[PDB]
RNA sequence: UGGUUUAAUUCGAAGCAACGCGAAGAACCUUACCAGGCCUUGACAUGCUAGGGAACCCGGGUGAAAGCCUGGGGUGCCCCGCGAGGGGAGCCCUAGCACAGGUGCUGCAUGGCCGUCGUCAGCUCGUGCCGUGAGGUGUUGGGUUAAGUCCCGCAACGAGCGCAACCCCCGCCGUUAGUUGCCAGCGGUUCGGCCGGGCACUCUAACGGGACUGCCCGCGAAAGCGGGAGGAAGGAGGGGACGACGUCUGGUCAGCAUGGCCCUUACGGCCUGGGCGACACACGUGCUACAAUGCCCACUACAAAGCGAUGCCACCCGGCAACGGGGAGCUAAUCGCAAAAAGGUGGGCCCAGUUCGGAUUGGGGUCUGCAACCCGACCCCAUGAAGCCGGAAUCGCUAGUAAUCGCGGAUCAGCCAUGC
RNA sequence: AAGGAGGUAAAAAUGGUAAAAAA
């Protein structure tokens, strides 16, 4: 993917910053499952847009450094 | 001295621009350098058949475009003169350059 | 059931471009297009007394409106007038410097594409198919090729079942390259569907 | 120089077969039943499309 | 579909890889040539009709 | 591709002739499938009414964009006036409106394109004869050929589209041409055809010549036949493009047209993501392999073709590499892709799942592009699996053909290219 | 070895597929 930079929403960043500003409520309703995990997230609960429902995943370290919807499934059915 | 070149799409009023032209210039001037053939300038393209699937079975094209070259030694006032204005190529352009 | 495009056939010495100018790798591109979007109005707001060659000289800025048509006076204007608004039509949609041309062959019988074009008028307005193209055949034979093939397919008279038509004359040999057969194609179009109209002129050896 | 240099060795045996016809006119009639005057008719024939290798036909199925 | 994604093309999107070629005397945008500007179907056409310049049945 | 599954898994082609097939460049583009947000005199076009603003540059809110309310400046030109005044068009809008739109269905409505039998060797006309006539005839009869190609017979003698043939690619030679070439001729040479010069030779590209069983020996009632000669080229010299009359109610309105049919603030548009990459099998076509004609490391040479100006990029430097920084030259037979590989010369490996094989996978970088999770490619360390030559049965191949090996291109930011 | 004809022995695992119709 990226290599010098890193990719995230521009919007992530400055809705991570008012969010923080006030430690409040739950929920982040991305409706982009790209922009990676980046470092401060911490670990609240995202409801990434799929493209059915709004996938919502509360988030560890394990993690980090790699994309937030690289956690929903999507795909129904497995084998 | 003088380097033209020749840029054309038909090897026939290619050539005979070539001839009348050189000729002109003998004329009213001294030693040209005689018509080379550039090696003409051809593509390659390769479409199918008919618009139904078929992959196989096709019919090849080719673009033809074709080179050469003329020089003199002299500016003569007469061969600029002629082998300026009097042309008339229709489909074909041609390059003048220094040396 | 194919004939591969006798007149892409006859591109030796046997029929030559419908533009000759230079187009130098880049320029080429948007200069067949420019002129194609010519040639696509002329076609219709032009047809009025039919044509066949849609040739244009070009080089820089230069351009040769240059046509073939079956008919110069009532298309050129009761003074000179149609040659005006059109050329300049090109002019302003091809703003450089334009030249018309209407040069004019004596014979309609000879030349397959208004050949095929008055075959499919007739057609076109609701006549009789296969009499009077049958005879339309035997007009060009009456002006005298070697061979003239004027098939005709699509929907004949409705039927459902679009079919083909077989009319003929004389020789024609398309396999053979110094034949020099103008083919021409003429689009046939009924209310109750699209029906095809082929012409085939065979003129003669030695040229 | 060009080709392929196994095929340059072949276009030597032509070179010397045609350099020697010249300066003795006499060692070429004796020189025409062993084959040294012909040149060649193998070349490698165009990639025929609708095959792959010029006439290898790509496999069949049916079934 | 059809009409909408000419103007696609004609208008020009904002980021650069989203564009794609289109046959002008036919409307398609896979398989089209990009030096004629034309796609497979509408130069075979275009070639055989005796419009085609340069370019010649090729029989090498 | 089949399936199954999936919110949705865009559609089509169905023995042979569908299965690396349209598709020769599905990240969102493409895009026609799902969901949601939105738009709707519409993404486009032609036009009437009421009124307005000229056009038009620009800003915020706002969100995923699509989109939505709203905000500053603004006033060219035309009919009469050194003042005021009204209206016209370029123009964007709001309401009715004529209207557009569909990758919605029908190839059993179609042109066109094409696939096919299949390079099949056929198809057929004039006139004469045969029969009451349909019609037979030729063309039914025998050798031979790639051939309805050629000879013989014969109630027929021909002729046409096909067959061939002329057009081209390709081997020998001819005329012209010289920033590719060239000491072949000579002068010099940081000894490079680099510095002068020639066009013979390479070559490059237009007009040509050359081969016809033409000739020599024999055979055959002829066609034809064996052998031989001159020849670059022997009896069809090699490959192409050429594909009849016509069968298939073949396929495709989803490239394109066009009959009908249906919908019409939605079966139309946008945007955004998800998706067409799903996995329990099946199958088609393909790649590299399982290996000592072998693989690994070192070293030196012969390609044709195509591509290349916001492209090709030489070059130097940077990094283990990916690739990046500085930086010459070219709209090119004159600058570059470019490193051909096979060969060959030198050493290893020493019959082991082996230094054979690169599949799985993690660990980190770069490059693409707004952005690479599902979804790119490239590189560096490592994991180094399966696989020790494949039964029922089947693919192709008659000469530069099999196989082996490499190269360029089309589309392309990139690349799923083992494709063409 | 020619035809033409007269009396003797040969050779198909299976196949269902409709229909108002179009000239």
């Amino acid at each position: 993917s990226l290599k010098k930079g890193v990719f995230v929403d521009d919007h992530l960043l400055e809705k991570v910053l008012e969010l923080n500003a006030k430690g409040e409520k739950r929920l982040i309703k991305t409706w982009s499952r790209r922009s990676t995990i980046v470092p401060e997230m911490v670990g609240h609960t995202i409801a990434v847009y799929n493209g059915k429902q709004h996938v919502p995943v509360y988030i560890t370290e394990n993690m980090v450094g790699h994309k937030l919807g690289e956690f929903a499934p999507t795909r129904t059915y497995r084998g | 001295k003088i380097r033209i070149k020749l840029r054309g799409f038909d090897h026939k009023t290619l050539d005979a621009s070539a001839q009348k032209i050189v000729e002109a210039a003998r004329r009213s001037g001294a030693q040209v350098s005689g018509p080379i053939p550039l090696p003409t300038r051809v593509r390659r393209f390769t479409v199918i058949r008919g618009p139904f699937k078929h992959k196989d079975s096709r019919e090849h094209f080719e673009l033809r475009t074709h080179n050469r070259l003329v020089d003199i030694i002299n500016p003569n006032r007469k061969t600029i003169e002629q082998l300026m204005t009097l042309d008339l190529p229709t489909g074909v352009e041609i390059e003048i350059k220094t040396v | 059931g194919n004939k591969i495009h006798p007149i892409g056939f006859r591109l030796g010495i046997t029929r030559d471009w419908e533009s000759r100018w230079y187009a130098g790798k880049k320029q080429y591109r948007h200069l067949l297009l420019e002129d194609q979007r010519i040639r696509g109005l002329l076609e219709k707001e032009l047809y009025s007394a039919g044509l066949a060659r849609v040739d244009i000289e070009r080089a820089a800025d230069n351009v040769a409106v240059t046509v073939h048509v079956a008919k110069p006076g009532v298309v050129i204007g009761r003074g000179g007038e149609r040659i005006r608004v059109l050329r300049e039509e090109l002019a302003k949609l091809t703003g450089k410097n334009v030249a018309l041309n209407v040069q004019e062959v004596q014979n309609p019988n000879l030349s397959a594409p208004l050949v095929a074009q008055r075959v499919a008028e007739q057609i076109e307005r609701r006549f009789a198919v296969r009499r009077a193209i049958k005879q339309a055949v035997q007009r060009v034979m009456e002006s005298g090729a070697k061979g003239a093939k004027v098939i005709v397919s699509g929907r004949i008279g409705g039927a459902e079942q679009a079919r083909t038509e077989w009319a003929a004359q004389g020789r024609v040999p398309l396999h053979t390259l110094r034949a020099n057969i103008d083919y021409g194609f003429a689009l046939a179009r009924t209310t109750y569907g699209v029906l095809g109209v082929k012409a085939y002129i065979f003129l003669g050896e030695v040229i | 120089r060009g080709g392929g240099k196994s095929g340059q060795i072949d276009a030597i045996k032509l070179g010397i077969a045609r350099a020697l016809v010249q300066y003795n006119p006499d060692y070429r009639a004796k020189l025409k039943p062993l084959g040294f005057l012909t040149r060649d008719a193998r070349v490698v024939e165009r990639k025929k499309y609708g095959k792959h290798k010029a006439r290898r036909a790509p496999q069949y199925s049916k079934r | 579909a059809r009409k909408a994604l000419i103007e696609k093309a004609k208008r020009t999107p904002k980021f650069k890889v989203r564009a794609y070629t289109r046959c002008v005397r036919c409307g398609r945008a896979r398989s089209v040539y990009r030096f004629f500007g034309l796609c497979r179907i509408c130069l075979r056409e275009l070639a055989h009709k005796g419009q085609l310049p340069g370019v010649r049945k090729a029989s090498w």
